[PDB]
């Protein structure tokens, strides 16, 4: 509903909307500055990433909120209500994949924006993986494999060891190792190797570039303490 | 675990 | 929109919602409940206010940090949207203004339903008058104030002054005087009257409802003490 | 300052 707003003004939105933390507001903003058609810098697909996070982070957690009462309790309203929740998430993350299918992946060549979408990829299938059952739940899981996999291919041929796309990349991948795919050892394997060849090339950095990537590695670190 | 939290900026 | 929903199964899915911390679900559930017509319980009046109280909270927050950036800033954008912010917050206050008029005052004839939904009549008021400007603000003001004082004059005659709704209801007038009717006196002088009145009563209470009731005392006592 | 926060229950 957004096609009548300037694109300058709907990242302009976007930023306020961030600051007010009305998210759904900016997710919708945002929304439409990807549908004007036009490419997005790094700090538009950061608005674009964040927006979408945020709503589905409050999404996933009522959907965790639900569930756990309705196993609790096994009338058909925690059911009924978790369905609802469920379809409200399956609808931003299909809202998301199709943003990044019409066009956004197709439009980027650089490394750090293919890899920055195909990551939101197998992230957003794996929100969806989270909710499925059966055999929907395979083929979904293979689509976040499947995104996730070619952006690894990528950032292992065209970016630092150290870059925080790359990190965050290989900390999510591993999360989906680890609680999608029941495989936990590939999981801790990816984490530290990833924090190793990460820690290797710290020396090549600047004070700042420093903070970005050992925050991250961080994680990992944090990832590993618990799985093993 | 923790994926990246991604939620600020 | 929840015409066909059961009123229990309305109420029992408020109360998921609030565990799920989906606000704007749990009102637009007690909404539901409210519209099938029958008055609403102890525990339905407060499912009814946390929920909205919460809708609203958020569209306040919104608004202040938006009017803040405003204000620094003197291109439309900042007050285009937190004119959007407004639009909805107003739209909100609207609704349970509604309800209340249609028609839950006109069928509260114990005490405590009645200055339950009087209070409600004053904070909802008052929260418009935080946005209103000129000489609608005027009328605004009238409203929750005349909303506050019948809801005071109800509770000096029928509750006890110990009663966590008389002390809530005296605790938020005493914030209208404050923060919008510029009577900081008044305020001051409520809330030292309500703070009195109520401490010479404990006596009368048992274990739990010392506690209720000493809860919102601390509360009148913090705004005093940030007021003198 | 502080209204009720009347924001659980
Ligand atoms: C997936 C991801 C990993 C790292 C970064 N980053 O540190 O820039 C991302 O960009 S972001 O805007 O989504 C983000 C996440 N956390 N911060 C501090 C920024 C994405
Ligand atoms: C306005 C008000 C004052 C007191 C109470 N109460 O302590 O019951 C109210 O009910 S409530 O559900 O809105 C509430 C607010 N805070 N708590 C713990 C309950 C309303
Ligand atoms: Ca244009
Ligand atoms: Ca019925
Ligand atoms: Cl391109
Ligand atoms: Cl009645």
């Amino acid at each position: 509903a957004m096609g009548s707003m300037e694109r300058a003004s709907l990242i302009q939105k976007a930023k306020l909307a961030e600051q007010a933390e009305r998210y759904e507001d900016m997710a919708a903003f945002m929304k439409g500055a990807v549908e004007k058609g036009e490419e997005l810098s790094c700090e538009e697909r950061n608005l674009l990433s964040v927006a979408y996070k945020n709503v589905v982070g409050g999404q996933r957690a009522a959907w965790r909120v639900l569930s756990s009462i309705e196993q609790k309790s096994n009338g058909p309203e925690v059911r009924e209500y978790r369905e609802k929740v469920e379809t409200e998430l399956q609808g931003v993350c299909d809202t998301v994949l199709g943003l990044l299918d019409s066009h956004l992946i197709k439009e980027a060549g650089d490394a750090e924006s293919r890899v920055f979408y195909l990551k939101m990829k197998g992230d957003y299938y794996r929100y969806l993986a989270e909710v499925a059952t059966g055999d929907d739940k395979k083929r979904i899981i293979d689509s976040a494999r499947s995104a996730y996999q070619e952006a690894m291919d990528i950032s292992k041929k065209e970016m630092p060891p150290t870059n925080p796309i790359r990190l965050g990349l290989a900390l999510n991948f591993s999360v989906f190792h680890y609680e999608i795919a029941n495989s936990p050892e590939e999981a801790i394997s990816l984490a530290k190797t990833t924090f190793d060849e990460a820690m290797a090339d710290l020396h090549t950095l600047s004070e700042d570039s420093y903070k970005d990537s050992t925050l991250i590695m961080q994680l990992l670190r944090d990832n590993l303490t618990l799985w093993t | 675990a923790g994926s990246i939290p991604g939620r600020r900026s």
